[PDB]
């Protein structure tokens, strides 16, 4: 039951150096395997990176800037996938594989490299009423949109006629976009009655310290 | 250069066959390089699935699905298949076909069988027991108005992902935010798309978000009007 070993996240300052290990299990060796290295950014599939046996056996890749190669740890029985002058476009997960003649191809686990330098950005928020189409179908969805923020972390809450609503709440996970900042939703689902029966609904968005809250009103 | 794309169903039910099929273009099928079909659980991570080779259509497959797993070849078609039986939720994913470098770059290496050079885009499929649902689509109208207003449409309660939004047929691109979806606890999905537009453009431009929900075979045009 030979396994690949990856830690599942790794975080470093932009122009550092960094080793990316895949450590095999002690009944395989290292030093027999080429150990291959595949990139994923969000929103796209894996892109071949490089594979590393030894400096006789190794390929770079059409496209792969040189900062990145492959490397071994015989001690640590482990592939290395080493990094240099780190750009924050290196923001990727990062996946190992070898070839084993019983166990076929084994992935690890993945390692979500992360860059530590981004600023803080604050939230841009757009609330949406319910459509009138909606309305007439005795329905109304309240649809708060997030963007532009950075930490992904972010906290929604919902208020109707300023006081906490507790219930009809869904708040997706934040994404990342094509900016590197990220990105969320949270919709309140009502009916028509509930919609007509407050003056006033509210998105709440805290991130970090502070938070930006948008108000529609019925009619 | 050597297309590759999946395609099939984007939802089987359990204990049914998912059945995928990877169109190449612009390259041969045959040739000392595997074809291989690997996927992705949603946020998962990546899991080999099998291979047949180019050259000898022979087929070696994952030893824990040995038993529930086919790939085979169509040559008059150029296009191989993936057939995947007796599914479960555990087999929810994006599938990807892929193609190993030539004979050439491997000099002694062994195959290149776990080298993937060239990918498919993938296609998700959903194994679960809940029937597919379209979309309905209502306008996000914008709104005082600020000097950029946001329009939009929400695409709300449909079954399978994906979607996919364009607007106005894809001539407007700048300032188009399609978000995740969302999914309820009654198991619908829902997801909206926002393109925010300078104020002067509500009195000129005409805005249709373009809705496509494939696994119900349903589009929507939708004119997001402004009231």
């Amino acid at each position: 039951q030979p396994v690949l070993t990856q830690p599942t996240s790794l975080s470093a300052s932009p122009g550092a150096s960094v080793r990316l290990s895949c450590t095999l299990s002690s009944g395989i060796n290292v030093g027999s395997y080429s150990i291959f290295w595949y990139q994923q950014k969000p929103g796209s599939p894996p892109r071949y990176l490089l594979f590393y046996f030894s400096d006789s056996s190794k390929h770079q890749g059409s496209g792969v800037p040189s900062r990145f190669s492959g490397s071994k740890d015989t001690s640590a029985n482990a592939g290395l996938l080493l990094i240099s002058g780190l750009q924050s476009e290196d923001e990727a997960d990062y996946y190992c594989a070898i070839w084993h003649s019983s166990a076929s191809v084994l992935f690890g686990g993945g390692t979500r490299l992360t860059v530590l330098g981004q600023p803080k950005a604050a939230p841009s928020v757009t609330l949406f009423p319910p459509s009138s189409e909606e309305l007439q179908a005795n329905k109304a969805t309240l649809v708060c949109l997030i963007s532009d923020f950075y930490p992904g972390a972010v906290e929604v809450a919902w208020k109707a006629d300023g006081s906490a609503v507790n219930a009809g709440v869904e708040t997706t996970k934040p994404s990342k976009q094509s900016n590197n900042k990220y990105a969320a939703s949270s919709y309140l689902s009502l009916t028509s009655d509930q919609w007509k029966s407050h003056k006033s609904y509210s998105c709440q968005v805290t991130h970090e310290g502070s938070t930006v809250e948008k108000t529609v009103a019925p009619a | 250069q050597v297309q590759l794309q999946e395609s099939g169903p984007g939802l089987v039910k359990p204990s049914e066959t998912l059945s995928l099929t990877c169109d190449v273009s612009g390259g041969s099928f045959s040739g000392d390089f595997y074809w291989s079909w690997i996927r992705q659980p949603p946020g998962k991570g990546l899991d080999w699935i099998g291979n047949i080779h180019g050259s000898s259509a022979g087929t070696k497959y994952k030893p824990s699905l040995k038993s529930r797993v086919t790939i085979s070849k169509d040559t008059s078609k150029n296009q191989f298949s993936l057939k995947l039986s007796s599914v479960t939720a555990a087999d929810t994913a994006v599938y990807y076909c892929t193609r190993g470098p030539l004979s050439r770059i491997v000099a002694g290496f062994g195959r290149g069988i776990n080298w993937f050079d060239v990918w498919g885009p993938g296609v998700l499929v959903t194994v679960s027991s809940a029937s597919t649902k379209g979309p309905s689509v209502f306008p996000l109208a914008p709104s005082t108005s600020e000097s950029t207003a946001a329009l939009g449409c929400l695409v709300k309660d449909y079954f399978p992902e994906p979607v996919t939004v364009s607007w106005n047929s894809g001539s407007l691109t700048s300032g188009v935010h399609t978000f995740p979806a969302v999914l309820q606890s009654s198991g619908l999905y829902s997801l909206s798309s926002v393109v925010t537009v300078p104020s002067s453009s509500l009195g000129t431009q005409t805005y249709v978000c373009n809705v496509n929900h494939k696994p119900s075979n349903t589009k929507v045009d939708k004119r997001v009007e402004i009231k």
